[PDB]
């Protein structure tokens, strides 16, 4: 019942490859649907040719805004900011997919990519998938950011979709 | 205030209860004239958000003038929020949220988050930032009684 996307991941323009994530369509219908379209550009718009905008290393990798590029934008498919769905799933380790968010129920289109457990982040932003393939392809990109998160290279979603 | 110890460490120090007995007074005397603003100012050096809120705390009545004070740093808060929105994302290891405007006036923020702001380089200096919207208040209220 949940689905699968995929990111094929490009450092400054060069194939670095495949991440696969599994959506908890199960536990958090209206946030996997929302990243779930971004990820096929199915509304016109989405995370195809976006970045990675703040990397930091023993933390996460952040993405989504697809709109301004550097945290300060995104938009999701409802024409509206989301509610927080439920925080059922916990930050358990790498590889979890999870919200972004600016404030409690302003979730658009930036997401996280944990690199290490973050089990402060319960309770404050929505868990909702996780790394199905390509975890080492997680692990390099984490070596291009910085305390702070600057990039070092341009980080981008040089393709994504639904498999 | 934020302050140092004999080893020359720094430490947070609690409102002297002899600053505040002088500043209620003062408040009191002159009711609400003019110079109870320098004495404000003189009175809170180096205080964080919370002393500051002590000091207010402690003014016995005038009802009225604390609640024109109230609703200005409401509206200086409101302000700071729609001045400095909030970037997207989880805060990183070893850094602070950017404070909020109720984060800066005491209400949502603590003790050391306050300290954290202030004694970070480069600082967010919350308790002076605090001051000059009390003291905006304070020449409202001046304005009014005298």
């Amino acid at each position: 019942v949940n689905p699968t996307v995929f990111f094929d991941i490009a450092v400054d323009g060069e194939p670095l490859g495949r991440v696969s994530f599994e959506l908890f369509a199960d536990k958090v219908p209206k946030t996997a649907e929302n990243f779930r379209a971004l990820s096929t550009g199915e509304k016109g718009f989405g995370y195809k040719g976006s970045c990675f905008h703040r990397i930091i290393p023993g933390f996460m990798c952040q993405g989504g805004d697809f709109t301004h590029h550097n945290g300060t934008g995104g938009k999701s498919i409802y024409g509206e900011k989301f509610e927080d769905e439920n925080f059922i799933l916990k930050h358990t380790g790498p590889g979890i997919l999870s919200m972004a968010n600016a404030g409690p129920n302003t979730n658009g289109s930036q997401f996280f990519i944990c690199t290490a457990k973050t089990e402060w982040l319960d309770g404050k932003h929505v868990v909702f998938g996780k790394v199905k393939e390509g975890m080492n392809i997680v692990e390099a990109m984490k070596r291009f950011g910085s305390r702070n998160g600057k990039t070092s290279k341009k980080i981008t979603i040089a393709d994504c979709g639904q498999l | 205030p934020i302050v140092q110890n004999l080893q020359g460490q720094m430490v947070h120090q609690a409102i002297s209860p002899r600053t505040l007995n002088a500043w209620v007074k003062v408040v009191e005397e002159k009711a609400f004239s003019p110079e109870v603003i320098p004495m404000f100012s003189a009175l809170s050096e180096g205080a964080t958000p919370q002393d500051l809120n002590t000091m207010l705390n402690t003014v016995g009545g005038h009802q009225a003038a604390m609640q024109m004070l109230k609703e200005t740093i409401n509206e200086e808060a409101a302000e700071w929020d729609r001045l400095h929105p909030v970037h997207a994302g989880p805060i990183a290891p070893g850094q602070m949220r950017e404070p909020r405007g109720s984060d800066i006036a005491g209400t949502t923020s603590t003790l050391q988050e306050q300290i954290g702001w202030m004694t970070h380089n480069p600082p967010i200096p919350v308790g002076e930032i605090y001051k000059r919207w009390i003291i905006l208040g304070l020449n409202k209220i001046v304005r009014m009684y005298s």
